RNA sequence: GCAUGGCAAGUCUAACCGGAGUAUCCGGGGAGGCACAGGGAAACCGACAUGGCCGCAGGGCUUGCCCGAGGGCCGCCGUC
RNA sequence: UAUGCCAGCUGGUGGAUUGCUCGGCUCAGGCGCUGAUGAAGGACGUGCCAAGCUGCGAUAAGCCAUGGGGAGCCGCACGGAGGCGAAGAACCAUGGAUUUCCGAAUGAGAAUCUCUAACAAUUGCUUCGCGCAAUGAGGAACCCCGAGAACUGAAACAUCUCAGUAUCGGGAGGAACAGAAAACGCAAUGUGAUGUCGUUAGUAACCGCGAGUGAACGCGAUACAGCCCAAACCGAAGCCCUCACGGGCAAUGUGGUGUCAGGGCUACCUCUCAUCAGCCGACCGUCUCGACGAAGUCUCUUGGAACAGAGCGUGAUACAGGGUGACAACCCCGUACUCGAGACCAGUACGACGUGCGGUAGUGCCAGAGUAGCGGGGGUUGGAUAUCCCUCGCGAAUAACGCAGGCAUCGACUGCGAAGGCUAAACACAACCUGAGACCGAUAGUGAACAAGUAGUGUGAACGAACGCUGCAAAGUACCCUCAGAAGGGAGGCGAAAUAGAGCAUGAAAUCAGUUGGCGAUCGAGCGACAGGGCAUACAAGGUCCCUCGACGAAUGAC
């Protein structure tokens, strides 16, 4: 297919032939598996401790003084996990493996899906982005890789009519539940995804709900924010070529 | 609970076939792909080779693979075929998708199903 | 939902009277224990059996069927065609922490084959020759008297 | 360090000479213009104006600067105790603007116009 | 064992290496494993890409008659 | 209708629940020895008032210097009084001063005190004098060398297994240990010090051949590094102390040479870029710390308070996180960017100084003994005839010799020189620094969020808790009445709220007081389910229900 590239001003010029991967059918369960393992993949292990409830010489009575067979010492009940301040009977444990594995094969299908996904209006759409255009991904000139402000990043996104997203994003919620005292207060929609060639684009990671990647290593993830394709994304005329050979 | 929504879809294509179409070997096939995969057929090209004749319809109700040799000029059509088979086929043949198997011939008509 | 998820309250869990999930006993006894009395049903007769040479007097050859190397002639292109000519053991993988290669004889042989391996089976030869082709023994071949 | 329980801690327990940075006001918008400082650290000298308690709007001059409880005492800012006495209603910095600078100090005034560091 | 999914006469990497958005992730790494031939204590030898018959599904036909993968019963082959 | 039953209401008791997190748990990166120059630990002191904790040591919550920092300060700890600070205090970093007694504890003794100069004790050197030195003890585990169970498993049990585990004895370091082949033995025209990781492989091997046990070579990686003696041949050409003088060591050999690319000697060729000794001496990276650091505190509404709603506007190489009277990029700390410092890497790499590598021919000059090896008895190992080690006895060769290649002997072949020594880097742990989290969230998580190894128990070894939350701000309740009264109560005051009033957020159940509805002093006990009546009921969140008649009318079905 035809791909419409763009300059910095958000005026057409020219266009590029789409590469054939974003034409690779749309597999969310196969995207959603390569999500959940990036997921699994960087959780830490962790559990109690060892001896916890184990530190005491506590023995029980046996029969005789109308007891029960609980260990004690200082008669107060300890060790066991009926007693206050005892053992986790099956507690959570170090030695578990919480990694996921995924054959290469299995994965790379996965991002080339993902890729494809990003070529679809209404997916994109129905993921949720707000945006107003009707072709997808969004194409720019390798120009975008030297801009240096946010604010002008901003200005050829109202340009190219997908601003939107970002004002979606500009939204931060504050959960429910303890994750707030560990450090997980707040949670942002995802919005749009920058993919270039040379570097990540510094003039557009601090917008709102906004990633950049670079093609060689853009993954499922960033692709599929949470497993769900369609991720409002903007190539660069070098990054959309690169992605091809993915 | 099959999880991939192609082969979902495919299994509802096939069956709309056999119910509107006179189709029979269609509902059939979707029959086999809705029982486990480790049933479905993984058939090699030294099968389709031996029991396959020229002008009808060979019909795998599961996935073709690479070995051995094919020299018949039949048309295979598989939910599936791996890199190699498609390409061994389609030198002397030619190797086609049961969806579109399903377009060409609704009726299921002079076809031959080999597992 | 899983078998496990819906065990709660169930009491037992599916070992039937609580008198059952114990210890070892319920098992007949720790890992094989009673393979030879209780449980001997199922377990291989005890008793020593032959004997072994040692490791390194133990020759493996990397064996190949006729089969796999006709079925593969044409696709074979990077390999000398004539009046078609393979060096075996340019064909077989683990060639090479193999003691030699060796022909067998599985399978037809539709076309004329020069073969040369460091060995062959009668009929590896019948079949490479019944199809006019010739079987060439390489010089570690030439242990043969 | 991203965890809340660490952030609050090294506030709570931060040295005395780090606490200055914890009594600092925004300035007006004069002040800033004429030192190029969004804020200074509030002195018992300076002015100040009150733009969120109960006495939002109000003004007057900062009699007393708590680096401990890393809080300042404005003079007239105050509550009325049971026995009728007047005492002062302790302020966060971060709802008050400087609006006129105590410079009596030679080091205080040099590190405002100096542009390498602030005060 | 089973369900699902990728690839398929193959399949998967391990430690580790490079990159990076730096425990995630992208690229590399097939060492080695299992599968691709078995039988025999060992020496050692080394197999049906189908020869026959029933016949389900399915297909065909001039509507019982053919073709009949899978399945079933035999032959035949390797080795002790 | 007393005693009383059931449910509720108001108040209480209690402290669940929800919300909250100054603590835990776990993972990761960095870093890593201290002590006779008296450590670590403990005791007792030390404040204006000082009991606990922290700090400190008779200079006692401290003294000095340099740098940073800054208008405040006098620890936790918010009182009273008083004081310190522009003579630049507080606070932080580095360095220095002080540093009681016990303690390895060392003059001798002793439950932290005492008696009349002290390296006690054991050693090395030695001016043979404690003159110069060493050792001792600590440390979270990790590490190395010795000693070495049993429960248990085998459905009993003895070998086996648990297990060379637990525990005990001795000792090192920041890492240990190992290490440049008398190797390997994919047997080869092959590999080439050593750890470690992956694999080889639950393979080979062991085993009442039961249960169980269990490698290696090699391969892919990580990191890489290779050398010094003894002797031959030389023979005082040497070394240590001391500023020197002088002394001590050393022919029982200091020193030169030399170390399987064997060496020495004799005659030659060429040459040094090997090695060894010593000098200099980092970049980068990594860990931590620090400097600077953009943009609203605008309008209306609600509110005790805007960080809320609506409206207008701004920054962003910064939309991590935290604070601030409620949901904050723009109010404050910080965060991106840039920059600086210390530590580690490392006395390493690089560079340089000195030395001199190597080759030919001749020469039976040299080359580590209770050894190699055999036997008796044991332990250990997968080690089976073929693991490693101990013990008693026996016991060789000399490179023209010897050992190994998984039974012995002889020959061949291939590999390799034991009985002397050193050796960076890659790997273990987690005390210490920092970071992280699909971990817990106060009966959890450490025993310990609190006085925590505290209170307390035991002669002792040892054992060992519970206790988190006023409020935006103390505004922590003035005055008056009452009272034996700084109690309590009444009235009153503060605040959005006192039913936030002090172990004070919320405030469950069991349960208590008072009280409301129902029952009730002639009556029977799984406390109810389902039917149906009485009596009782503010709203809300349910809105149906009753009777005449009529329509429909399954099975059944009359007078
Ligand atoms: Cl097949
Ligand atoms: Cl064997
Ligand atoms: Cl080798
Ligand atoms: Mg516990
Ligand atoms: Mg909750
Ligand atoms: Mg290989
Ligand atoms: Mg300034
Ligand atoms: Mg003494
Ligand atoms: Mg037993
Ligand atoms: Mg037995
Ligand atoms: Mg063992
Ligand atoms: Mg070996
Ligand atoms: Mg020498
Ligand atoms: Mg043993
Ligand atoms: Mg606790
Ligand atoms: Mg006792
Ligand atoms: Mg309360
Ligand atoms: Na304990
Ligand atoms: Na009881
Ligand atoms: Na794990
Ligand atoms: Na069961
Ligand atoms: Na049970
Ligand atoms: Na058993
Ligand atoms: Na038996
Ligand atoms: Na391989
Ligand atoms: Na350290
Ligand atoms: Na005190
Ligand atoms: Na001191
Ligand atoms: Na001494
Ligand atoms: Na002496
Ligand atoms: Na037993
Ligand atoms: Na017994
Ligand atoms: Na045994
Ligand atoms: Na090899
Ligand atoms: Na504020
Ligand atoms: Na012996
Ligand atoms: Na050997
Ligand atoms: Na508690």
């Amino acid at each position: 297919m035809q791909a419409t590239i763009y300059d910095l001003d958000g005026n057409t010029d020219g266009e590029v032939d789409l590469p054939d991967v974003f034409e690779t059918p749309v597999r969310s369960d196969l995207i959603g598996k390569a999500v959940r393992a990036a997921q699994a993949n960087r959780k830490q292990d962790y559990g109690s401790d060892e001896y916890a409830g184990l530190r005491t010489p506590a023995e029980s009575f046996g029969s005789g003084r109308g007891q029960a067979h609980v260990p004690k010492l200082d008669g107060r009940a300890r060790r066991v996990p009926q007693a206050v301040k005892g053992r986790s009977a099956h507690p959570p444990k170090t030695e578990k493996d919480r990694s996921l594995d995924l054959n290469d094969k299995e994965r790379q299908l996965a991002v080339r899906s993902a890729l494809a996904a990003t070529a679809d209006a209404d997916l994109v759409a129905d993921r949720g982005h707000e945006f107003d255009r009707d072709e997808v991904p969004v194409v720019v000139s390798d120009d975008f890789e030297d801009l240096v402000k946010t604010q002008e990043v901003v200005s050829l996104l109202e340009a190219l009519d997908v601003h939107a997203d970002i004002d979606r994003a500009d939204e931060t919620k504050i959960k429910a539940g303890q994750g707030s005292a560990r450090g997980r207060k707040y949670r942002r929609p995802a919005s749009i995804l920058f993919v270039t060639s040379d570097e990540p684009s510094t003039a557009a990671r601090n917008l709102a709900g906004a990633d950049v990647a670079t093609a060689s290593e853009v993954n499922t993830e960033d692709l599929a924010p949470g497993g769900a394709p369609g991720r409002l994304t903007v190539f660069t005329e070098s990054a959309l070529a690169e992605v091809a050979e993915r | 609970s099959k999880t991939n929504p192609r082969l979902s879809s495919l299994i509802a294509d096939l069956k709309s076939a056999a119910r509107s179409s006179g189709g029979a070997v269609w509902g059939d096939v979707a029959e086999r792909l809705e029982k486990p995969r480790r049933t479905h057929a993984e058939v090699n090209l030294g099968r389709i080779e031996r029991y396959a004749q020229e002008d009808e319809t060979v019909v795998v109700p599961g996935k073709v693979l690479g070995s051995g040799v094919l020299q018949k000029d039949v048309t295979v059509a598989a939910v599936d075929f791996s890199g190699t088979a498609e390409t061994k086929i389609d030198q002397v043949g030619e190797a086609v998708s049961l969806e579109q198997a399903i377009e060409n011939n609704p009726e299921g008509s002079h076809v031959r199903v080999i597992r | 939902t899983s078998k496990k998820k819906r065990q709660r309250g169930s009491r037992t869990h599916g070992g039937g009277s609580h008198k059952n999930r114990r210890g070892a006993g319920h098992r007949g006894g720790r890992g094989d224990a009673g393979r030879d009395k209780h449980e001997f049903h199922n377990h291989e007769p005890l008793g020593k059996s032959g004997f072994k040479r040692p490791q390194k007097v133990q020759e493996e050859a990397a064996t190949i069927d006729v089969r796999e190397i006709d079925e593969n002639v044409t696709l074979l292109a990077a390999d000398d065609v004539a009046e078609f000519r393979v060096d075996v053991r340019d064909v077989v993988e683990e060639a090479d922490d193999a003691d030699y290669v060796k022909v067998l004889g599985a399978g037809q042989v539709r076309h004329e084959l020069t073969l040369i391996a460091d060995d062959f089976s009668e009929g590896a030869r019948e079949k490479v020759e019944g199809a006019g082709g010739s079987v060439e023994l390489t010089d570690l071949g030439e242990e043969r008297q | 360090s991203k965890q809340p329980d660490k952030q609050r801690k090294s506030q709570r327990r931060a040295p005395l000479h780090e606490r200055h940075k914890q009594v600092r006001a925004t300035l007006s918008a004069d002040l800033r213009e004429e030192y190029g400082q969004r804020n200074v650290r509030v002195n018992a000298g300076d002015t100040v104006e009150v733009l969120r308690g109960d006495f939002a709007g109000e003004e007057g001059e900062v009699i007393n600067v708590d680096l401990d409880k890393a809080v300042i005492h404005v003079e007239d800012v105050t509550l009325e105790k049971t026995d009728g006495e007047e005492v002062p209603r302790p302020l966060d910095t971060s709802n008050v603007r400087v609006t006129d600078l105590d410079l009596e100090d030679e080091k205080r005034e040099a590190r405002l116009e100096s542009e390498d560091d602030s005060a």
